């Protein structure tokens, strides 16, 4: 019960992040083609990892 | 809370480096919190305060 | 040395352009064919000459 009271308090609540940490996108590349271009619109990139 | 009094998302600008002229502004969707479907009343206030 | 020093100054340094000013792409057209489609990825065309 004390754990609940000290865990229901807002400043200390569970925070989880996906381990992959990657938006996953699949871009089609036809069989014979050798080149691919990935153009995506304006975005704030606020904290990109790579 | 009332969403009419909620703080809006800021407008971030687009620079257009080559011409040098401003390319406009956009609603800063690239950094937004998902708070109405998973969050509810506890996180609506938090998102507004952020 | 005066000449080389007024050329080392960054406000006045050499600038050279290719006279052709044209990206060169060769699109195959077989013998019997009579038509060709040139599709290109999304781009800004920021100063295109024609």
């Amino acid at each position: 019960n004390q754990l609940e009271l000290m865990l229901r308090n807002a400043t200390n609540d569970q925070t989880f992040v996906d381990y992959l940490g990657a938006k996953n996108a699949l871009y089609s590349v036809p069989a014979g083609s050798t080149a691919l271009t990935i153009n995506i619109p304006a975005r704030t990139w606020e904290g990109m990892r790579g | 809370m009332n969403l009419l009094n909620a703080a809006p998302t800021p407008y971030v600008w687009k620079y257009n480096p080559v011409t040098g002229k401003c390319a406009g502004a956009q609603q800063n969707y690239g950094a937004t919190i998902d708070w109405v479907l998973p969050g509810g009343n506890s996180f609506a206030y938090a998102a507004d305060e952020i």
